[PDB]
């Protein structure tokens, strides 16, 4: 599993043509705000590849 | 008709050991499972540990893990809970209740042990006249009380003049101090009849240690009442 | 993982209240969530099992129910009257370490009561503690049903704030509390302030009157 | 014919507030409505005439529209900053037996200084003043940033407000004000009264201050 190497999954803003985005903020998927405890409808924005 | 009764509380400084003690009257002690449940004072539930139905499988929360030894005994049907290397934090009321089955809720609780870790010493309290100067005189109706303050137990009975005053008492729950030790206050409203005329002593109650004083009321009389 | 619950909601006797207990990292149809009843002094007893069944003596009027939607559950309370004035909480197994995690506690309380315009009587120190290193100082802001106040404590020159024993109310017949807030300064600085002043801005009334030192 | 406008309005920097003028009888697109600003210290100026088009040299800020609706005008004034603060007239020719009526003016000004409480200072007579019967009652006020002062008199007694009259305040150095009062005394009436106390409700503290009258 390559482990340097990432990619963002679901983002809730759709990027325009040359705009890169470096922030790692929790996307919630329609629900409260967990604050970053990764439970209810709250993921980590990127993904590990392998 | 389950009855379910404890005791052996009190409190001491940190660093000793307690033990508690539920017995079991009107259910089979064999296939029920125990927790504790503890409750500090102005905070909410929490869980404190859970036993086996023989006594062999044992589990405790993270904070109270090893501190705490849980153990039954199915032969008189009782329960008992040692914790040693008390804290601070460990003040609350524990519960012993059974539960119905493992993966559900309790049914039955107990009856509750206020058991406080604090213990520096001994001091009877002290009364402090609550004098109104000219705050309480210029506009409005009047009222005055007393302050009870250095008291290590609370077996406080807050009377005026000896039990002679009967209503307008306003007695409030005690608050803890920074060290070991407690404050709690009273006063009554005077229905403008006895300012000068009658003088209104507060009298407050200790029954361990030997206090029992009756300060009299100075209303600052530099003043104009 | 804590059951988020809020504080203290209530509403006017006659309406169907409800309490939310909103887990943080686990599964709702992991297990059966529950709710208690805690009186004031003395020991809580279960109002409800399984989320969809009521233990026999209870009347027809605590009623549960499971909302996956949001990983959240809800218990219809109707008709609420002076008796439901007590704690609620809440209990699941939701945990992969053999841990059980309870509620927060919601303080229903009886919000019959219109309206209690409160009273405050300044009550200035006396020569008894004066007199070495002691010193104390009294506001007794009394009669008002609202027991969140919003006492506040500042000498005209810095916000001082450490050292404050405040006095929780005490319930009453007539739904009246008493707050009596005990500011306790530095006795031996009392030469860095001359006025010391209780402003608490409580709705339906409010006074910002201040002591002296020496009169 | 009385041309309406409100008396005082304050903001901070930002966006806008129109200042309306109502008028009372007739039309208000009949003729034209003009807008006057007037300096303190000097004379007024023309800033917006035909408020559907705006003349030279002024900003393209200042904007203003007709409102038909109730007889009513408007005067967006944009972009609110210190050369901005100052009064403004409404004036528009209505009277057909030529006459030019204006507007009452208004008290336009800024949000820069922070919330204070004003101190209570009571200045009691003295005794060269003091002869035979005359003395004065000075409750001066400061460290407070509205215009807006509120105080009230009363001598222990009763609210004494016979010949009531204040102090206008003026322009202090870091934009404050010195606002006090004087009320009306009794020459050959000081023993009816040995107290004087000097209430101010000016969005602060309502604490009292009370002196001897010749001692």
């Amino acid at each position: 599993g390559n482990y340097n190497y990432l990619y963002r999954l679901f983002r809730k803003s759709n990027l325009k043509p040359f705009e890169r985005d470096i922030s790692t903020e929790i996307y919630q998927a329609g629900s409260t705000p967990c604050n970053g405890v990764e439970g209810f409808n709250c993921y980590f924005p990127l993904q590990s590849y392998g | 008709e389950v009855q379910l009764v404890q005791s052996g509380g009190g409190l001491v400084q940190p660093g000793g050991s307690l033990r508690l003690s539920c017995a079991a009257s009107g259910f089979t002690f064999s296939s029920y499972w125990m927790s504790w449940v503890r409750q500090a004072p102005g905070k909410g539930l929490e869980w404190v540990a859970n036993i086996n139905q023989d006594g062999g499988e044992k589990y405790y929360v993270d904070s109270v893990k090893g501190r705490f030894t849980i153990s039954r005994d199915n032969a008189k049907n009782s329960l008992f809970l040692q914790m040693n290397s008390v804290r601070a934090e460990d003040t609350a009321v524990y519960f012993c209740a059974r539960v119905w089955y493992y993966y559900g809720p309790r049914d039955y609780w107990g009856q509750g042990t206020l058991v406080t870790v604090s213990s520096a010493s001994t001091k009877g309290p002290s009364v402090f006249p609550l004098a109104p100067s000219s705050k309480s005189t210029s506009g409005g109706t009047a009222a005055l009380g007393c302050l009870v303050k250095d008291y290590f137990p609370e077996p406080v009975t807050v009377s005026w003049n000896s039990g002679a005053l009967t209503s307008g008492v306003h007695t409030f729950p005690a608050v803890l101090q920074s060290s070991g030790l407690y404050s709690l206050s009273s006063v009554v409203t005077v229905p403008s009849s006895s300012l000068g005329t009658q003088t209104y002593i507060c009298n407050v109650n200790h029954k361990p240690s030997n206090t029992k004083v009756d300060k009299r009321v100075e209303p600052k009389s530099c003043d104009k009442t | 993982i804590v059951m988020t619950q809020p504080h203290s909601v209530s509403e006017s006797p006659g309406k169907t209240v409800t309490i939310s207990c909103t887990r943080s990292s686990g599964s709702i149809a992991s297990n059966y969530v529950q709710w208690y009843q805690q009186r004031p002094g003395s020991s809580p007893t279960t109002v409800i099992y399984e989320d969809n069944q009521r233990p026999s003596g209870v009347p027809d009027r605590f009623s549960g129910s499971i909302d996956s939607s949001s990983n959240s559950a809800s218990l219809t309370i109707s008709g609420l009257k002076t008796e439901d004035e007590a704690d609620y909480y809440c209990q699941s197994y939701d945990g992969s370490n053999h841990n059980v995690v309870f509620g927060g506690g919601t303080e229903l309380t009886v919000l019959s009561q219109p309206k209690a315009a409160p009273s405050v009587t300044l009550f200035p120190p006396s020569s008894e503690e004066l007199q070495a290193n002691k010193a104390t100082l009294v506001c007794l802001i009394s009669d008002f049903y609202p027991g969140a106040v919003t006492v506040a404590w500042k000498a005209d020159s810095s916000p001082v704030k450490a050292g404050v024993e405040t006095t929780t109310p005490s319930k009453q017949s007539n739904n009246k509390y008493a707050a009596s807030s005990y500011l306790s300064l530095t006795p031996e600085q009392w030469k860095s302030h001359r006025s010391y002043s209780c402003q608490v801005t409580h709705e339906g009334s409010t006074v910002e009157k201040t002591v002296a030192p020496t009169e």
